């Protein structure tokens, strides 16, 4: 019996470029009153749920708690309190959200890994993998680019971060993107952008080129 | 490279660095004849972050990259007091830095008969 | 330089070896070269690792005051000394700044 | 009180060669001899219980039991009935689940990417990632295969498939195995073992050491 | 090669096909001498798989690379009726294939 | 690691050769190095195969809680020993673990 | 290839000080240091305001024109393994190089 919230992540924080405090409550009823009173640790009910959904209760509210804060200290800071009060509830349910902070903030590493030779001999089709590995707190936000231009989110799709074996806490994920191999035997840029909160400044890319494993200084070819 | 590879354009870039007095002027000379001052841009002298009373000013001159590709002269002229003459003139062309490339082959069992 | 602060020598005895912190908090790392590959193999890092011959019985300590980074290896089991290398970087061959047989 | 049916999965089909249906029951205290009921379609698989335990930290542990048929049977497709029956529960019934039919099927593209080459350059550990793409009655078991025999399960990681980004029906997996750099760099070969049911004979095997990327015919050294 | 990256045996297999009235006698010799039939080992002749007429039939030798690095003969011997002296004869070495290794070398930059 | 250890030399003397198991399961070996080739050769494994030269002398254990693959020489010919190398691995050149320096002159 | 070779045992107490010839033609000079097997000396002082980290605050530079020389002392001269300390003039370093100096 809790009013369920789902905090913003860096992903959603990043690509929105703004936080969306939210109390839709996953597994709740919505008969009719049910206000969401986005209120701050202080008290202060900031705006509320502003353009919210329907009365639905769907085993969950269809209803939207979601709202419009501001990330700086509107997101990470303090805590954000969200009390209920529903037409069949004298005691509204309330509860805060401090964007689980305590964890501990590591650095991924990204390492770009071209494709498999005997994907590029196929011929169909190519697949580059950003893997990203050893990040503290587990929630980062990859995407791929080429000569500074955002590629389309269809052609690349990224794993959700799971438990590292070696080293509990951190965690690794997976963003492949898929090319052409006619794309790939010609040079191309496909450079992955990492954006973490634990990373210098929240953002790191590293790219790859079909020409960025040979050795510079000698050209070999064979003539038969 | 990778403005000769946008081919676009080029920025050439003159950096002035370790004169004392303030005051420098830098201009940007093709073929002998001075280039307009349009095109090149020069910055204000600046202090130098290891050099306490030195300062430093670049200038650069964007050319297109065809014209870079015709293996041309730019040449800079700076002017100071320091100086032993009140100018020096630096060059860099398209073949400046190019170091000789040794393009060995190796036949072995080939044919085609051709001669050697 | 090659200061190699400590031949020291015991079956159960404990090696401690300053090393210097450069502090721009880059990683920081103890290694040992191998002779078969030439090429120094790392035992002891910021990044959590611990190399299989030496689980457990290393350990690392930071003084930022003092710009030490000490490695303590508890137990000797008189494995050969190497001839160990701090260095700081990602990268562990190239990025060695001093060495410790 | 609560009645789960956990179907057989592929993984363990393959590592036990006999396929294992799953019925439980929740919600319930374990009173003596905890097990579930077993019949088959025709009632003749009545087996044994097991995992027995005096009670759940809240003291209402799951009863479970198990049973055993034929490892054809699950894929034949037609509905298996077992019953449920246990002293806690009320009353007694029956469930019926099967393996869900009417599901293409493509073959498994296996490829092994090496670690890169920054990777090896920190000398502290290196990744090898199994990559399998085009697979799609969604399931997949890789396991990793070196020096002859089976690497302890708690090295590498298995992602769970993901349905791919151009092809709407073939998934996709990465496997992902932590090897010190020393073993790699010595030369060590590894293998990734993809087992599934579009495959030919059910297992591909692939192989990647140090060597495998290095040209054969030619070898130039370089030389200071 | 790769039973080689190993030490113990190497079997050296002399594959006898597309022959007829099937039966042969196949058997080996060391510098022209016989060797004991607990060496080799040579199958049944089997039908073929795409003619039909014709047969195949093997026969493993197993050495072991102390006598094969260091290079012997190991040659196979072949008796059939089909033959124009009845007999044909195949030879193997450590070194029978190995294309030449063009090894250059180049010392230039003192140019 | 060279852990060499050189034994005594009898007609019957039994002589023991000390090598690490790694519990991997692969074929543990002990080689016989070719100094003049260059390359391995083995004189038994975890394979049944015993050097011809060395058939009926030698034998082998295995003791997996003590970490310890025993080598046992029943008969000794004193026939040339040269260096001995334990092993694991398919490869035998390339897989020797253990390298043991031995003569049985003395 | 004058190897004047000055060898101050003074250690952490030495004040190493060492007068290299001097062109006085105006041109910079620079104290090369080589560098553990590069083979090109990096300057420890120089006419430019350049002094490296190790040897800084403790390497100084003075002129005797009319004696033709240039005078490098290293005060405090805390050990670290001297190599050829090359002094030399000219823009260029490695080349410019004229008299060794071994400490
Ligand atoms: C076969 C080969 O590798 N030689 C190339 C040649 O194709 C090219 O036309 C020319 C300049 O690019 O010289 C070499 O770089
Ligand atoms: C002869 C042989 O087998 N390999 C040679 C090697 O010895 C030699 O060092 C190299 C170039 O010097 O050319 C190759
Ligand atoms: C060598 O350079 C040419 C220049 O056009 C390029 O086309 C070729 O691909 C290069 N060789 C290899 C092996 O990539
Ligand atoms: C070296 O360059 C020439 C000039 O284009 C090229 O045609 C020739 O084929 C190259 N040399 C070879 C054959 O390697
Ligand atoms: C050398 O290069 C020239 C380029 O004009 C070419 O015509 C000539 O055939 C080359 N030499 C040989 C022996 O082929
Ligand atoms: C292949 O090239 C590498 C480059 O260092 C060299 O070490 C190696 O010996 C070469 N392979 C052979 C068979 O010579």
């Amino acid at each position: 019996i809790r009013v369920f919230a789902i905090p913003p992540s860096f992903a959603s924080i990043f690509l929105t470029k703004s936080t969306k405090l939210t109390c839709l409550v996953t597994d709740l009823t919505t008969y009719d009153s049910v206000t969401i009173s986005w209120t701050r640790q202080n008290g202060e009910a900031v705006k509320t749920h502003t353009n919210i959904s329907e009365s639905h209760p769907n085993a969950t509210f269809s209803a939207v708690g979601e709202a419009s804060i501001c990330e700086d200290d509107w997101n990470s800071g303090e805590r954000f309190t969200c009390t209920v009060t529903h037409t069949d509830l004298p005691s509204p349910l309330k509860q805060t959200i401090s964007r689980p902070k305590g964890v501990a903030l590591h650095r991924p590493d990204v390492y770009l890994l071209p494709p498999a030779r005997e994907q590029l001999n196929l011929r169909e089709s190519a697949t580059i993998t950003c893997l990203v590995t050893g990040f503290s707190p587990a929630d980062v936000f990859v995407q791929w680019m080429q000569r500074g231009q955002p590629l389309s989110p269809e052609k690349y799709v990224t794993s959700a971060p799971m438990p590292e074996p070696q080293a509990p806490g951190r965690y690794f994920a997976h963003s492949i993107l898929t090319v052409s191999e006619e794309e790939w035997n010609t040079g191309e840029t496909y450079t992955c952008v990492v954006a973490h909160e634990a990373l210098p400044n929240r953002v790191t890319e590293r790219t790859v080129d079909k020409s960025t494993g040979k050795p510079t200084l000698y050209n070999v070819s064979l003539v038969m | 490279r990778e403005q000769l590879n946008l081919r676009e354009s080029a920025t050439i870039t003159c950096l002035v660095t370790g004169f004392s007095p303030a005051d420098v002027f830098v201009q940007w000379m093709q073929r002998g004849q001075p280039l307009s001052p349009e095109k090149y841009v020069t910055s204000a002298p600046m202090p130098e972050p290891q050099a306490p009373g030195r300062y430093f000013a670049h200038s650069i001159l964007t050319v297109s990259e065809e014209e870079w590709n015709t293996g041309e002269t730019y040449t800079c002229v700076v002017a100071h007091e320091a100086l032993p003459n009140r100018v020096t003139e630096r060059t860099v062309d398209k073949s400046t830095g190019k170091p000789t490339l040794y393009n060995v082959s190796l036949v072995m069992s080939d044919t085609a008969g051709t001669c050697y | 330089i090659l200061p190699e602060v400590k031949v020291e020598g015991e079956l159960g005895g404990s090696v401690t070896i300053k090393c210097p912190l450069p502090e721009m908090h880059v990683r920081i790392y103890l290694c040992r070269e191998m002779a078969g590959s030439g090429t120094c193999g790392t035992v002891v890092s910021t990044t959590n690792f611990i190399k299989a011959e030496y689980k457990g019985r290393v350990t690392l300590k930071q003084y930022p005051r003092k710009n030490l980074f000490l490695v303590e290896v508890t137990q000797l089991t008189e494995s050969d000394s190497g001839v160990y290398a701090c260095g700081a970087g990602m990268n562990t061959d190239r990025g060695k700044t001093q060495k410790v047989t």
